[PDB]
């Protein structure tokens, strides 16, 4: 939901007090990527066991 | 070359090294990409 996908675009054609909002639709976006790549890794630690 | 340095490529900021590269471009290719689809190299605006 942002403009770009890279972060060395949006904090070059914007304002701090503007870019502000495209950074947390890409951090949120990206933690739950996180999120969720260590929890089914975390179950198949315990078959592999 | 040879040496982190930041990039400024026309619009292109980035930070890595430089070096000469060994393959083919295509004549009206600018740059290319790898599979993460990230900046792998540049031409430069002034030499070809």
């Amino acid at each position: 939901g942002a403009i770009s996908s890279v972060l060395n675009d949006i904090l070059s054609r914007l304002d701090p007090p503007e870019a502000e909002v495209q950074i947390d639709r890409l951090i949120t976006g990206r933690l739950q990527s996180l999120q969720t790549y260590v929890t089914q890794q975390l179950i198949r630690a315990a078959e592999i066991r | 070359k040879n040496k982190c340095v930041n990039f400024n490529f026309n619009g292109l900021t980035g930070t890595g090294v430089l070096t000469e590269s060994n393959k083919k471009f295509l004549p009206f290719q600018q740059f290319g990409r790898d599979i993460a689809d990230t900046t792998d190299a540049v031409r430069d605006p002034q030499t070809l």
